[PDB]
């Protein structure tokens, strides 16, 4: 019954803000801490704030990298933790998971949540597209459907040779 | 300064039944101020949120086979399955929670060797290799979805340009 679901994510311009929103379920929220983290294919995983209980003040804790831009919150009563994100850039980028600590000062995150993306574009295109004729700009907005599709097929025609090796073997079974 | 945990191997491919053991060494102790460690260890698998395995070094969280464990003492700890099944494969990472910031491991990929051949798949079982189909897909939605909300960063700029002619 214990759930923790996440949802807020989305694509953010460079210097943008954002607030992801966390609901729990199946346990006393107002016990427990809670934290949020995040995973990035280059950074791999990384903690970013800690939110204590009412007794401890809410007493919060951020990641250097985060700090004065990050806002971490809680509400017992709707059994939700917030984290508002201020002046977003491209390392913010990545999947934001919730979390929730065991406690008892034995152990940490053991719930997580399904997690949400939060997509920071980079803004290095704004420096290059500027220069270019109106006229080349269409075409090249008109070319990105086509180029997406080019690469998600080759995901797919990469993924049907690794399922078939496996498909092959439960049908020698 | 602050606690790196760099993890060994990047990749550890295995056959399953063999012997895995993953290291993790920390840049400086991590010992909590109250006396204790707390080294955990974490396993994702493909297309999931990560999973508390081990805490505090060498103690099973609640529902962890017998077949994993964890040791270690000062800079170096080590997390070793005995004999390596269908439902172990994925990333495994360490973690410090001794020192703010917490930090975790790079992560170490416990993948299938596939050699030359893929009659290795010949002596699983069924249920281990509709698993293995099953979460392929998770996966490649993935991926997809990464091309979808980069192209989607690319197409604003344009607009944009276009915008402020």
């Amino acid at each position: 019954e214990v759930k923790l679901e996440e949802s807020g994510g989305g694509l953010v311009q460079p210097g943008g803000s954002m607030k992801l929103s966390c609901v729990a379920s199946g346990f006393t929220f107002s016990n427990y801490w809670m934290n949020w983290v995040r995973q990035s294919p280059e950074k791999g995983l990384e903690w970013v704030a800690e939110i204590r209980l009412k007794s401890n003040n809410y007493a919060t804790q951020y990641a250097e990298s985060v700090k004065w831009r990050f806002t971490i919150s809680r509400d017992d009563s709707k059994s939700s933790v917030y984290l508002q994100m201020n002046n977003l850039r491209a390392e913010d980028t990545g999947i934001y998971y919730c979390t929730r600590d065991y406690g008892n000062y034995v152990a940490y995150f053991d719930y997580w949540g399904q997690g949400t993306t939060v997509t920071v574009c980079s803004g290095s295109d704004y420096e290059f597209l500027k220069s270019w004729t109106v006229e080349d700009l269409q075409k090249r907005l008109l070319a990105l459907d086509p180029m997406m599709e080019q690469e998600i097929e080759e995901i797919r025609q990469k993924y049907q040779s690794k399922r078939q090796p496996i498909l092959d073997a439960i049908e020698a079974k | 300064m602050d606690v790196l945990m760099t993890q060994t191997p990047l990749s550890l491919p295995v056959s399953l039944g063999d012997q895995a053991s993953i290291s993790c060494r920390s840049s400086q102790s991590i010992v909590h101020s109250n006396g204790n460690t707390y080294l955990e260890w974490y396993l994702q698998k493909p297309g999931q949120s990560p999973k508390l395995l081990i805490y505090k070094v060498s103690n099973r969280f609640s529902g962890v086979p017998d077949r994993f464990s964890g040791s270690g003492s000062g800079t170096d700890f080590t997390l070793k399955i005995s004999r390596v099944e269908a439902e172990d494969l994925g990333v495994y990472y360490c973690f410090q929670g001794s020192h703010v910031p917490y930090t975790f491991g790079g992560g170490t990929k416990l993948e299938i060797k596939r050699g030359s051949d893929y009659e290795f798949l010949k002596s699983w079982t069924v249920e281990d290799l509709q698993k293995r189909l099953l979460a392929l897909d998770p996966m490649m939605e993935q991926e997809i979805e990464e091309i979808r909300q980069k192209y989607q960063c690319k197409r604003q700029p344009i607009l944009d340009a276009i915008e402020a002619k």
